[PDB]
């Protein structure tokens, strides 16, 4: 908090905020 | 991006003289995009919610009676802050985390917060009561004379009472095809194949019918006076074998009704 | 937001940097280090 | 009123706010209220007394002037106007006609505050102590729009705005009309020297002193010389630091003052102009503003109604306030139910009416309270004023409104209708008068 | 004085109700039409329905069936679902009488006199076994709901219900303007008998008040509004 | 089985959506980063909107909606 | 949920009340703090018989052990500061390990020594807990225990698991 | 069991500003939704004349006294809101008051333009002596409901003048009271009775029937 990072916490965490978005193969074909 | 203005400083002259085109946009831009609310002090997280902003009139902000609890606002001056998430990370925190209508129980002992307090209470509470030799009482008159206490409906039993017929405190038996009996009762009373939109006759007040109207049409008949705790016990098992959001429109509806009965 | 642009990731608290340099007027040597333990210029 | 009946914690609260109310510019009395009343409003000096029994020779809102049986005149300016320290209108208005006879110590006028040499500090509204909905819900509260339309709680608020033109390093500040970028608009409401014209309005952002100062070196932007170059604007050697009006202030120019250094005004050194404008604006009470009475209640206006869908008698009479029935039990300033009772019995007046002689309760009660028309004031000492049993055998003798109908029974109470669905409210609802304070 | 763009538009939750809604209106005409229609829905529109009955066998007992499975309770309320329309504006007695093990329901009764039973699905009782029935009924046109009204031994009279809308709710929202404070919006729910379309108890509700207003407009009529 | 229509930001379910990912973080992780891909793409990760979209509907919503039809993976690193 | 952080949520759903506290905030502070008790309490060293004896206007117990060895004998007790209830302790009563002897607050140091760690923490948490639980409070105890396990993390010789 | 009749309008006298109206008959429970359904509309509706703004001479804002006058500006304003007027002219139309020397300043003292009229001249305005002289124009136009003063910024208006609330509201006071028939299970029929009041401006069966005609027009199919 004081050098402005984000918390160790909730949506700070890694397995969270390293996260891949990306559509399923199937779903960018049907558009 | 409309052409009400051809570059940025038209239009920051535009809003600041308050031109009358801007307010049709302001409902655009603030459609579905969050603001938290907070007043101080702030003892617990539930001090901080998001809600969905509402354009509305006068200089005052208007917020919803279930959440004083939270908030611990009595309205007497008291002021508080709004804040506005940007980032798309931070609009989603808000819908997902802070959402008013998904923060119901107090995270200390699990006990609803939003539930119905001091006007909406009483309201309940007089809408379930039941008074002895009230109109349109049932007295299952015997010899030559039929019972004469029951309704074919509801819907009836309102026709009843907008007449001087029936009071909404009475005791009385009527048939209900869309609410759901008691445990003990449906088993009984209903082949187990199931028990919804079966015609069923239980004596209640007609104030416990439309009480129960209220509560989901999964929910049992409970047939009780709404005291308080009573209250905290629906709530409560409300949250075990239901989703949020129908525990948050259930308590919506609640607070429309605890109020209208109120001040009846 | 003029643009309808992302929001940018944000950068260090002036009041962070406001910090260290009250730390270096106390004669207190503080370095914000990286993995490799080289010192970062705070600017 | 009703002292003895209340929680020293709403007590200590009901007197913190006396002193936190506003002066409306109605300015209407108590009706009912203690004896403190008429004294305090002419030791506290802001109402006008005369020191000199005689007659008044002349009557002018700007002053008043009275022949005492000496022979010598007294004369007495009114303040009309003046902003006080907090920006409350501290106007004056006088009571006496040409003609009268006057006794010293009189009252001539009155003050902001005052009515007939009585403090008022708020007004006499008829108030309902149902829940209405909702609206009123946790100490808020719900007006009529009456209150609105007939300027009621309306109070006069004025702010007062100060500029200065000081002699720099690098030259001397100006007071002037001249602006370095601005529309001929802005300006269209200030005179030659640059300073708004009094009785012109003023938006948030508007301009009330047109004010600038040197600057240099100005080392201009490479872009912005070009647009210099090709719309033939110079490139202005000054900076533009003007008066503005604040964020969401407005209102209107009542006066303005100018010190100026050319003429032999006296100024701190380095300043040669000063110039400040004085800015009133009519408050309508509105959603959020603070009501109070004189026993510790609060609350804020959650919502104001028209006075078509407001609870009201079967008169058409609609009631002025509705208060939540919640919040009264519980803080022990009950004292407020009793001055909501009695004043009712005040605006409609009362006659004892005795069958015989004073029925039983009215033994201690002197004969000058057995009779009284509407409209009537009551006062009631702290600690020795009315008690229960003679308010309930007062709220037996009451008068019909215009018609023989009685509008309130004798535990106070009257079937209102609900003016949105227009079929009437179950059960008898408490009505009343309570004097309630912006 | 003239003001613009009142609208009035439908939902149809199903074959048997509807709901309504009106934008925009000025404030407060909400709550002012508001109450007032759902009243005049309710206890306005002409409608028939049943008066009393009496069924050979019941007597001095209070209350019981000799050959159905439900009592005599139950069945008075089954048999005030009945919707029947008439067009003899007079009371008219219907004739149904059933024997053997079956169910009854509203076919087997006939339609005496400008009597079109709108529910023949309709059930009233189960018969035992070798069990008969026979029952009269009284029918009468009428208006909204009226209680049962109490010479004749046996003769039960039953709660009525003469209009076609069972149960009607309303409420007012507030939207719809650029910088004016939140119009009026009204919502109107109505549930409808099958006797008549919800639309068409709107429309008669409609003409019955601008008729009982045409009452004050007849009066003067020369100062007016949009 | 109905609860009942929901309004604006309550759409959709909270619940229906969880089922969709391990925790609340991570569908606020997966809203956001879809969010910014489908803004990314009105100014042109460029892919998208997978859902018929309502217009203005903010790309955040949108990103709910095609979490709410499955339509994205939705893997935690 | 994975990510939450239970220990402001803790610390929160503690801190929240204690406007409602009037036995009070004192006795909190003093237990989360860990300081001697107010007016301290013995506790059992050993199990076994209890012979009560009476000085003047004083209280002195002394624990037989069924071991039984070495008597444990607590000296001087003031008799004004009345006795644990099980009714009052008597002569010949049977006492366990971690007993209450007297009505008062157990120094925590003191149980912890003879219990151990884990029980503590259990006596922590109740005493706490039968504090926001007097004013009406309703708070779960895993928020307590949340705050207690920060207490008995470190071990002289230094946290427990570096 | 329908009974047929018309209902019927009764209309009684009960004074010169004000008038009961009497219905029936009606339908049980229609009495109360109904007259309330008109209280409504004649508060709000019914259509009048009011003062939009004035002019004084000598003043250039509300908040100034008047050299001679009691009275202060805003004083003045507060007591021509009383004033109820009636202005068949669709435009705006400023009328005149114009009086000097010592007495008193009623409502009547003020002139009408063509088509306009005063109903209360008795009203106080203000009272004068010998320096005070009153010079003042008003501003009448026609509308209905309360409408706030109308500031001279949304106007092309002039530094002048002085914006002042209106309200068009020739309806004083309104209540009802119903005579329901319930008799033995017979015939129960609903009675009604309306007290419609106004501020001399139109008689209440003008106004009634202007609020009446403005209903019809609302309920539609
Ligand atoms: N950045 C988190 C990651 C924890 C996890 O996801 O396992 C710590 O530190
Ligand atoms: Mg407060």
């Amino acid at each position: 908090v004081i050098i402005g990072k984000l918390i160790p916490a909730g949506t700070g965490i890694s397995r969270y905020r390293n996260i891949q978005v990306q559509p399923t193969e199937e779903a960018r074909a049907a558009a | 991006d409309l052409n009400h203005a051809q570059n940025i400083k038209s239009a920051k002259r535009m809003v600041e003289r308050q031109r009358p085109q801007v307010w049709d946009v302001l409902e655009e831009v603030i459609a579905e995009h969050p603001v938290l609310l907070n007043r101080a002090p702030t003892l617990h997280r539930l001090g901080i919610q998001a809600f969905e902003p509402q354009l509305v009139e006068g200089k005052a902000i208007q917020l919803h009676p279930l959440v004083c609890e939270a908030f611990n606002a009595d309205f007497d001056g008291d002021q508080m802050a709004v804040h506005l998430p940007l980032s798309a990370e931070a609009q989603a925190e808000a819908r997902i985390l802070m959402l008013s209508s998904n923060n119901i129980l107090s995270p200390a002992s699990g006990k609803p917060l939003a539930m119905p307090r001091l006007d909406m209470v009483t309201g309940l509470y007089y809408l379930t009561t039941l008074v002895e030799g009230a109109t349109g009482e049932y007295q299952a008159a015997t010899k030559d004379a039929p019972e004469q206490g029951v309704y074919s409906s509801p819907a009836e039993a309102i026709m009843a009472m907008d007449r001087g017929a029936l009071s909404v405190r009475a005791k009385i038996k009527v048939r209900l095809t869309e609410l759901r009996p008691p445990t003990d009762l449906e088993a009984q009373l209903f082949e187990n194949g199931w028990k919804p939109g079966d015609a069923w006759t239980a004596e209640t007040t007609l104030g416990r019918v439309m009480f129960n109207e209220l509560l989901p049409k999964s929910y049992p008949f409970v047939n009780e006076q709404m005291h308080k705790k009573v209250q905290a016990r629906i709530i409560n098992d409300l949250a075990e074998r239901f989703p949020m959001i129908v525990v948050a429109q259930t308590v919506d509806k609640l607070k429309d009704a605890g109020f209208y009965w109120a001040t009846r | 937001i003029v643009k309808g642009e992302n929001i940018p990731e944000p950068g260090i608290p002036e009041s962070f940097k406001v910090l260290l340099k009250e730390l270096q007027s106390l004669c207190l040597n503080v370095e914000v280090l990286s993995s490799d333990g080289a010192a970062i210029e705070m600017r | 009123p009703f002292l003895e009946h209340d929680d020293a914690n709403r007590a200590l609260m009901g007197a913190n706010m006396q002193r936190q109310a506003v002066p409306l510019v109605r300015s209407e009395a108590p009706l009912v209220g203690t004896g403190m009343e008429l004294r305090a409003a002419i030791d506290a000096g802001d109402v006008v007394v005369a020191d000199k029994t005689g007659v008044i020779e002349e009557v002018s809102a700007d002053y008043i002037t009275v022949m005492a049986d000496d022979g010598t005149r007294q004369s007495y300016r009114l303040r009309k106007f003046a902003r006080s320290n907090h920006g409350t209108c501290a106007n004056q208005r006088p009571i006496v006609d040409a003609g009268q006879r006057v006794e010293a110590g009189q009252v001539i006028a009155d003050g902001p505050c005052t009515q007939n040499g009585e403090m008022a500090l708020g007004k006499n509204l008829l108030v309902a102590i149902m829940p209405w909905e909702g609206h009123n819900y946790e100490d808020a509260i719900i007006l009529s729009n009456r209150l609105v339309e007939e300027d009621v709680l309306t109070s006069i608020h004025i702010e007062e705005h100060e500029i200065d033109a000081r002699d720099t390093k690098l030259g001397a500040e100006e007071i002037t009309r001249d602006i370095p970028n601005v529309s001929d608009e802005v300006l269209a409401d200030l005179d030659e020297r640059g300073i708004v014209r009094i009785g012109a309005e003023v938006r948030d952002g508007d301009i009330l002193v047109g004010k600038v100062t040197p600057k240099g070196e100005t080392e201009l932007t490479p872009e912005e010389r070009l647009l210099r170059a090709i719309f033939g604007e110079k490139a202005r050697e000054v900076r533009d630091t003007s008066l503005k009006v604040p964020h969401g202030e407005s209102g209107k120019v009542i006066g303005i003052r100018v010190f100026s250094r050319e003429d032999d005004d006296e100024l701190p050194a380095g300043v040669n102009e000063l110039v400040r404008v004085y800015v009133a604006q009519k408050r309508k009470i509105s959603d959020g503003d603070k009501l109070a009475g004189r026993h510790g209640n609060k609350g804020v206006i959650g919502k104001i109604l028209p006075v078509e869908d407001m609870p009201f008698l079967p008169d058409g009479t609609p009631v002025d306030i509705i208060l939540n029935t919640h919040g009264v039990p519980r803080r022990m300033n009950i004292g407020q139910i009793l001055e909501t009772h009695l004043g009712w019995v005040a605006k409609a007046g009362w006659n004892i009416d005795v069958a015989a002689g004073v029925p039983d309760w009215a033994s201690k009660l002197p004969e000058e309270l057995y009779s009284a028309p509407a409209d009537s004031t009551v006062a009631t000492p702290v600690f020795d004023g009315a008690q229960e049993g003679e308010l309930a055998g007062l709220l037996g003798s009451t008068l019909p409104n215009r018609d023989g109908e009685v509008m309130v029974d004798a535990d106070g109470k009257s079937t209102l209708f609900d003016g949105r669905s227009g079929e009437p409210f179950p059960y008898p609802v408490t009505v009343g008068y309570m004097y309630i304070l912006k | 004085l003239i003001s613009q763009r009142p609208t009035l538009s439908e939902e149809t939750v199903a074959e048997n109700r509807s709901r309504f809604v009106i934008e925009p209106l000025e404030p407060g005409f909400g709550y002012t039409l508001g109450n007032s229609l759902r009243r005049t829905l309710l206890s306005s529109i002409p409608g028939a329905a049943v008066t009393s009955i009496r069924i050979d066998g019941v007597l001095h007992e209070f209350t019981t069936v000799p050959g159905v499975k439900e009592d005599v309770t139950d069945i008075i309320l089954n048999l005030k679902g009945l919707v029947v329309s008439s067009d003899d504006d007079e009371p008219v007695t219907m004739y149904l009488r059933k024997q053997g093990p079956g169910v009854v329901t509203a076919g087997d009764i006939v339609p005496p006199a400008g009597v079109t039973v709108h529910n023949p699905d309709m059930h009233i009782a189960t018969l035992n076994d070798k069990g008969k029935l026979e029952v009269e009924l009284v029918v009468e046109r009428g208006r909204g709901y009226v209680p049962a009204v109490q010479a004749e031994i046996g003769r039960i009279p039953v709660d009525s219900i003469y209009s076609p809308v069972l149960k009607v709710t309303y409420k007012v929202e507030a939207t719809r303007v650029e910088q004016r404070t939140d119009f009026d919006k009204l919502i109107i729910d109505v549930e409808t008998k099958n006797s008549i379309s919800p639309r068409d108890a709107l429309a008669s509700a409609g003409g019955t008040l601008v008729e009982l207003f045409g009452l004050a407009r007849e009066l003067n009529a020369d100062s007016e509004h949009i | 089985s109905a609860y009942d229509t929901p309004l604006g930001i309550t759409n959709p379910p909270i619940d229906e959506l969880l089922s969709r990912a391990s925790s609340k973080y991570a569908l606020v992780i997966y809203a956001a980063k879809r969010a910014r891909q489908i803004n990314d793409y009105y100014n042109q990760e460029y892919v998208g909107p997978l859902v018929e979209p309502g217009l203005q509907e903010k790309p955040l919503s949108i990103a709910l909606r095609e979490i709410h039809g499955d339509l994205l993976e939705h893997t935690e690193g | 949920d994975i990510g939450e952080a239970v220990g402001i949520v803790a610390a929160q759903s503690i801190g929240e009340p204690g406007t409602q506290l009037t036995g009070g905030l004192p006795r909190v502070q003093e237990l989360f703090e860990a300081r001697v008790p107010r007016n301290k309490a013995p506790i059992a060293d050993v199990a076994g018989r209890v012979r009560l004896e009476e000085s003047d206007k004083f209280f002195k117990i002394t624990i037989v052990p069924d071991d039984g060895g070495e008597e444990v004998v607590y000296d001087k007790l003031s008799k004004r500061q009345r006795l644990r209830v099980i009714g009052v302790l008597s002569d010949g009563d049977h006492v366990e390990v971690g007993d209450q002897l007297m009505e008062g607050a157990a120094d925590p140091h003191e149980v912890l020594r003879v219990q151990g760690p884990r029980e503590v923490q259990i006596h922590l948490v109740k005493e706490v807990q039968e504090v926001y639980r007097a004013q009406g409070v309703s708070i779960h105890d895993k928020h307590i225990e949340v705050i207690v396990r920060q207490m008995l993390r470190r071990v002289t010789i230094t946290e427990r698991a570096e």
